[PDB]
């Protein structure tokens, strides 16, 4: 059948403290393990 | 031949053990232990913030119970003793004996914020206010099962001379209203392994539980293990029972098929769109005392041809056509129920309008996904009739885009006529 | 396998006795004697001061009858002959034959000043003016009992495929209205599974002893449980509900001093306001004999009482609080029934306003005795609920006084808040 | 209970390779045992509007409904359905419906708008005319279905609900149930030629259809046509046994209690029932399908004993007058109800209603003359109160003058005054 998932995507499209904490976790892990 | 038995919602038998549940619902659960010649009753709550558990030694051996937010109602079916227990204990407990003829029993009990209700096997129907004052006595078909939520009371009747029927009421502090009286109930009764026979000895009607949605719509879960919800009950000329969840099919599906048996659904409450229930495993159909966590099943409209799924799957996955059918139907019925609640009862958490808007989004998306397959079979009229169903005009533009990609200029033309009409 | 039988209100078996009744009523009674295998019918009255007794040979074998104020209606269940006989003879008697399909019976008949009605074991509902012209034909579930008053008709239906149910209707001038329409009836059939009882239920398997409209037009019925059921608020279908306003077994148990006697039974004639007019049968057979007792009375009484309490605390005497429970509920239902009658039909007897005032007095007085029963135990919340149920201002200040002598100042304030909310209107 | 499938006026095989699935105003459907395969034929009574066709069927369709726009087919046990428009420009479509363990499809129906399927477990499934599923509902177990335009009429039965029916209309805003599983006053069947049929149709519902004027009808094991009058107002609805075909066949048999003549109902159209007159041992039509025929509607007021005492059968005029007054009254009420709610379907009903009210008063005048000939004042005066037209009241005045009964003359003149002074 005709796929329409991109049509449905253009229908569906109609900084945060959590991101900062996740970035801190990434930085902490990379720092701890890197030389 | 038939025998009346006491019922309480989702209560269990003793079986081969010395403790059982009297009831369980969205508020909590009650259990009783055969402590030699007397009974140890424990009342337990799911919201430990609002309510605190308690227990007491029971010398009468209550076999009926009901549990709302405000208090617990108890009854002893064979002696006519009943007791009511407010949960604050700033209002007093009280006890009463209601009269029984020889061989008559209390079959069910329920309570509301301003009333206590008792139904017997000879169909007397006795109302007391919440402080025990007698207020009325009716006679009806015998009330085999009975519950309430806030001021709304929903009762199921049966006799050999009347058949299965139900009543729905909204008793209130004032404007005491009756929506339907002893209308026939389309539920299926059990057929005439021994754990099943033991359960039906305990509960011949085979009603596993009976309750309201969180938005206040009647529900019942019969011997077919199919959750029924009464839609549009607020206007009796349009009311209809919807089979919102065939739990046998959903258990079969989620287990990958394979004739899966010895797992059973024990319903507690529906909430919005998701049955809270205990998934009991093993030979016995009913839960054990260390009450398992009530697992969650989202409702599923019964459009799943088992043979088709067997051919596809031979872990089970659903063809997108069948999935879009179920999505369209489920979103439509849930949106109708939300619309009726918001028109009549109004918002209670203050986000139901956003939920209903998102739900209409799912509805239109399901219609577009069906429309695409209709266009893939190049049926202009099936496509157009599907196009008529969409709610959002902006979503109806996507049908134009699809029918362009499916090379149906006739469909594009017709849809633009619908656009021009919908512009009004 | 079921067998239909002809029925009429308060009719009886023969048994092994050749004298039998076809019906009994507040107006009178009808009986037959099978002389030489024809039937000398006797029509008799309880208010002979305005009606003559009369007597004739029925050669057709009428087994159905319905006596009313204006005349009597007879019917023969098998051949389908029906006959109407007014009480004066300025109006003519008349006779007609009704069609019977194969294996059918006429099962019951009824009459009014403005209508005649017939029902059959295949559910044909056939109705006429009072002169025998067929004004309508209709099909229902099989009719097994039937009664009427003025424009109003109440009928009971049964089959293996429909279950016990009733219909209530009225001839409006424009069209016939059904208030209730083969709705399930909460009466109990007899236990089919003692020999005199078996004889009666062979005569009448449905177990209905009588069914009639009240003196105020409410439908009433009386079955194998020997309770009297009245359909309250029949004037509004969605909220109409059956009230078991009397249990005759309980009242017989009381009047016989708690003795479980087998030898007294109540035979219903008609309900008039607070009292069932009835014939108290005695002995082995559970229906009246040829010399009728006088039309006796019982007061209606709501079944709030329980034997296990009256046995210990009581020819049976009743504790005051429980007596007040009965009086309160009876005053409540009677007040509602007369209020609905006054609103819907007006005064049928020209004094119901004063009866209603008396009922309001009894209502509030029973509530005040319950108020004292609550303040006795300092149950403030129960007392205040009762205070909301009280309706006349005199009783509200009486409740203040009872609160004062029981020292509930909280109730003094709260009752006076109820008063203030009311008298300011 | 058994729950065998139903279709309007279908017939059993009866140790024969041919049977009918459906019969209607438009036509009939039949099937042949073609070894394990089945041949199916779709045939029409209006071969001017429609054309017959065949197809070979490996599923074994045993449910069918024959709507003027198209034929709907169904397989009871496998749960497959198929819709075949007669204007074959529109595509066929197929749907396999979910059937639970031990369930069957028990009935199907079709309309210009909506398609309906019902099952032995009481599932009630709806589709648009192109196969899109629009709704699912649960009722008590469906045993029969029929439909017309937006209006649907269904019968239900179980050991736990009793024989009952629902009447419904899909309004464009919302569906309305006019009556909903109300108890149905039809008699179930109470030898072997009858038993071979009741093993195929245990409810004994020979057919289930709407009138030409859109009023529900059912034809039961008692061989009476029941029509539900004033269904548009459930406060007042009445099942009328408008025709007893046993009585009419007995009358046409000259008073003989014939075992060898039977009727198969197709459809009511005003004062007549389209039906097929089958004869002989079997009570259902046979392979060489006899022609459609019209019985008049005649209400069961005839007394058998009195008629054979009077006596083809000839009726005494007073009894005939009772029947014609009664039937004209009910048909007049049905025409007023349909005209007020739905208007003229055929551009003819207003004039027919005027003629019909004429028949009503004329039958009453025959009764009034009969009563006056007996010198019965009270019966005649009551009969005069029924008269609908002033021509009839003036005629009654002159009839009572002719009967030398001036009390009626004066009282009826005052009734006439009370009418015309308004």
């Amino acid at each position: 059948d005709i796929n329409i998932d991109d049509i449905l995507a253009e229908l569906d499209k109609e900084v945060s403290p959590q991101q900062d904490f996740s970035d801190l976790m990434k930085s902490w892990k990379n720092e701890r393990c890197s030389p | 031949k038939f025998r009346y038995m006491p019922f309480s919602p989702a209560g269990t038998p003793f079986g081969f053990t010395d403790r059982r549940y009297l009831t369980m619902n969205e508020v909590g659960y009650v259990s009783t232990v055969k402590n030699s010649e007397q009974y140890s009753i424990t009342v337990s709550f799911f919201d430990v913030g609002r309510f605190r558990e308690y227990h007491f030694e029971d010398l009468f051996g209550y076999d009926l119970c009901f549990l709302n937010e405000k208090g617990t109602l108890f009854g002893q079916s064979k002696t006519g003793q009943i007791q009511y227990r407010p949960h604050d204990s700033i209002h007093s407990n009280w006890t009463k004996i209601i009269p029984l003829q020889a061989g008559e029993r209390i079959t069910s009990v329920a309570a509301t914020p301003v009333r206590v209700i008792v139904g017997t096997s000879l169909g007397y129907f006795r109302s007391f206010n919440q402080f025990g004052v007698p207020f009325a006595v009716e006679k009806t078909s015998p009330i085999v099962a009975l519950t309430a939520q806030n001021y709304r009371v929903f009762s199921v009747h049966y006799s050999q001379f009347h058949g299965l029927s139900y009543s729905l009421s909204e008793l209130g502090t004032s404007s005491k209203r009756y929506y339907k009286r002893e209308c026939p109930l389309p539920m299926s009764l059990p057929n005439i392994k021994d754990a099943n026979l033991d359960y039906y000895n305990f509960n011949p009607m085979g009603i596993k539980s009976l309750f309201f949605s969180s938005y206040g719509d009647p529900c019942i879960f019969g011997s077919d293990n199919t959750l029924l919800l009464l839609s549009k009950w607020r206007s009796p000329e349009e009311s209809k029972w919807l089979p919102i969840l065939d739990s046998n099919m959903e258990i079969w599906k989620m287990s990958g098929g394979k004739e899966t048996t010895d797992i059973h659904v024990w319903p507690l409450a529906l909430a919005y769109d998701t049955l809270n229930c205990i998934l009991v495993k093993g030979k016995h159909i009913w839960p054990e005392f260390p009450l398992p966590l009530p697992s969650e099943m989202e409702i599923r409209m019964p459009v799943f041809v088992k043979s088709k799924l067997l051919e596809e799957n031979k872990e089970i996955q659903i063809p997108v056509s069948m999935a879009a059918e179920e999505e369209y139907l489920r979103s439509k019925v849930l949106s109708e129920l939300l619309t009726d609640t918001l028109e009549n009862d109004g918002e209670m958490y203050g986000n139901e309008n956003e939920v209903l808007a998102a739900l209409n989004g799912a509805y239109d998306k399901a219609l577009l996904r069906l429309f695409a397959s209709a266009c893939s079979d190049q049926n202009v009229e099936k496509a157009l009739s599907l196009a008529h169903e969409l709610k959002q005009d902006r979503a109806l533009t996507a049908a134009v885009k699809i029918s362009e990609r499916a090379e149906l200029p006739s469909l594009v033309k017709k849809i633009n006529n619908i656009r021009e009409a919908r512009y009004e």
